[PDB]
């Protein structure tokens, strides 16, 4: 159900920036960029996703142990957002708990659309 | 996790974003 998700939480981080939210959203996809690999996240709110979500290196344990991973559900506890020059905004996550496992969820909640930038 | 280390994170993670271009549809932002 879309209302387990902080439906609107990525059009107000993406159009307020305002960091004093603590969202709920679904893990969609993760890819590894290569030094210890640092990991970006594709994340749904229930409503929209975005790829512009970068993992803490303080978090990597938690993917590498594989409890972050592709349909888990999360909570995030602090993130940092960083607006670049051309427009986008990068959102940093510090500090996250998972809420659902994936193998709990099992599947993509609902049908978000790519945040339109 | 001092303020200046986290600062460099930030500048870290927001460099390897930008220059992410060779992944696949879904990452183009």
């Amino acid at each position: 159900m879309v209302g387990q998700l902080s439906e609107g939480a990525i059009a107000a981080i993406m159009q307020k920036g305002d960091t004093n939210i603590k969202p709920i959203l679904q893990v969609i996809n993760i890819r590894p960029i290569t030094s210890p690999p640092r990991y970006r996240l594709l994340m749904s709110d229930g409503l929209n996703t975005l790829s512009s979500f970068m993992l803490a290196t303080q978090l990597n344990p938690l993917v590498e142990e594989e409890q972050l991973s592709s349909n888990c559900v999360c909570q995030i506890h602090r993130f940092i957002v960083n607006t670049l020059k051309d427009g986008r905004r990068v959102v940093i996550l510090m500090e996250l708990e998972v809420l659902k496992s994936a193998e709990a969820v099992g599947v993509k909640i609902g049908n978000p659309v790519p945040y339109n930038e | 996790g001092t303020s200046s280390g986290e600062e460099r994170e930030v500048k870290k993670a927001c460099e390897d974003f930008e220059q992410d271009q060779n992944a696949s549809e879904e990452w183009i932002t």
